């Protein structure tokens, strides 16, 4: 078998939201064993809910469980921006197993946006002495996870060896992005400036560099 | 505390075998359930196993029954898992979580309540060969911030600490990017007060394990 997750939610700050997760009764109508799990990007699984409706460490009021025939619940109030993260059910069966369920990515809304922090690494001397160069333009802080990379080679633009990775949800709530411009060290100094432009929602923030 | 570490990460060519090892501190690993499960990057969790290290016996669904042997050794407090006929639908990260307490009169075997898990191992499998990184310091630029470029590297992941763990505060890991040359590059920076350059000593210490290579960067200012 498997359980079966809404795929997405949406919520919004204080009022509150519900996941549901349907099994069969060999698993989730046999046991009063369904756990609820919270996950963040680059973390392993958190333990919200186990028993149906009991509270593990470090958890608030605000997450309740409950089970109604072959349907767990997972009810969430008092909404907050932190609540933001990936939820999984989890029950028994009557094979001695655990089955997981595919997953809900909630998501609280009203979220103030948030301007891109840009940092831009010229080519170490190390770097250039292997022949090779290569510009480092990070980006951090900023919401929605929405943004566009501009390279620039004094004022024209670049499109050649660019590579940028998509935004990626850091640990407070925020994106983080990064580009990285690969040139030769010749093209590196055959220039007077290098720019890295980053567009977040209409406002821009672009960094610079020079070989001298 | 309560703590779970696992083997490094791992590359594996198809059909061949991995072995994940967890290792317990804080806790005796006989005295609860281990249960091993997966998550395939960017998809959801898959519950492999769970073993009582007391008794040696194991469960598996259907699906693993024949590839997955868990094992236990007790006198070191780890659990190991082998998995077996690796295919490219295997690779996932794979934690160990910590399950129910074993008792003679209760059995929690397959109670779903993970209340500590390991950090996590990802073996990937793939035809092609690993490389090693190479890395590069990036000069400091009353704040200022200075890094570490990691460049082409396969496969992922590689980790990265400053100071051999004593600089904690204020270090930003960036995401890896899967360049068309089908290689990955990170960059790991610190944010340090000015003051300290020139006397503070920075060095980012990076690892990439598939490959073996453990190289420690000191990082400083430009030649000015």
């Amino acid at each position: 078998p498997v359980l079966t997750q809404p795929a997405s939610v949406s919520g919004s700050p204080g009022q509150s939201i519900t996941i549901s997760c349907t099994g069969s009764s060999s698993d989730v109508g046999s046991y009063n064993l369904v756990s609820w799990y919270q996950q963040h990007p680059g973390k392993a699984p958190k333990l919200m809910i186990y028993e149906v409706n009991k509270w593990a460490s470090g958890v608030s009021d605000r997450f309740a469980g409950s089970k109604s025939g072959n349907t767990a619940s997972l009810t969430i109030s008092r909404l907050q921006a932190e609540d933001e993260a990936n939820y999984f059910c989890s029950s028994s069966t009557n094979s001695a197993t655990v089955i997981f369920g595919g997953g809900t990515k909630l998501t609280v809304l009203g979220q103030p946006k948030g301007a891109p922090s840009v940092t831009l690494f010229p080519p170490s001397s190390e770097e250039l002495q292997a022949n090779k160069a290569t510009l480092v333009c990070l980006i951090s802080d900023f919401y929605p996870g929405a943004v566009t990379v501009a390279w620039k080679a004094d004022s024209s633009p670049v499109k050649a060896g660019v590579e940028t990775t998509t935004p990626s949800k850091q640990s407070n709530n925020k994106y983080a992005a990064s580009s990285y411009l690969s040139l030769t060290p010749e093209q590196w100094k055959s220039h007077r400036s290098y720019s890295c432009q980053v567009t977040h929602e209409g406002s821009t923030v672009e960094k610079t560099v020079a070989p001298t | 505390q309560v703590q779970l570490v696992q083997s490094g990460a791992e590359l594996k060519k198809p059909g061949a075998s991995v072995k994940v090892s967890c290792k317990a501190s804080g806790y005796t690993l006989s005295d609860y359930y281990v249960h091993w499960l997966r998550q395939a990057p960017g998809q959801g969790l898959e519950w492999v196993a769970w073993i009582n290290p007391t008794s040696g016996r194991t469960i598996s669904p259907r699906k693993f029954q024949g590839r997955v042997t868990m094992t236990t050794d007790t006198s070191m407090n780890v659990a190991y898992m082998e998995l077996r006929g690796l295919r490219s639908d295997d690779t996932a990260v794979y934690f160990c979580a910590r399950g129910g307490w074993i008792s003679l009169y209760v059995d929690y075997s397959y109670y779903p309540n993970f209340d500590s898990w390991g950090q996590g191992t990802l073996v990937s499998v793939s035809g092609a060969s690993t490389k090693g990184p190479s890395v590069f310091p990036l000069a400091p630029s009353g704040t200022a911030a200075l890094g570490c470029l990691v460049k082409d590297y396969f496969p992922e992941p590689v980790t990265v600490s400053w100071n051999s763990g004593a600089l904690t505060s204020g270090v930003h890991t960036f995401p890896a990017v899967l360049q068309s040359s089908g290689l990955y590059s990170l960059s790991s920076v610190v944010t340090v007060p000015s003051s300290s350059l020139g006397t503070q000593t920075y060095i980012c210490n990076v690892n990439h394990k598939p490959s073996n290579t453990k190289v420690d960067k000191r990082v400083e200012p430009k030649s000015c």
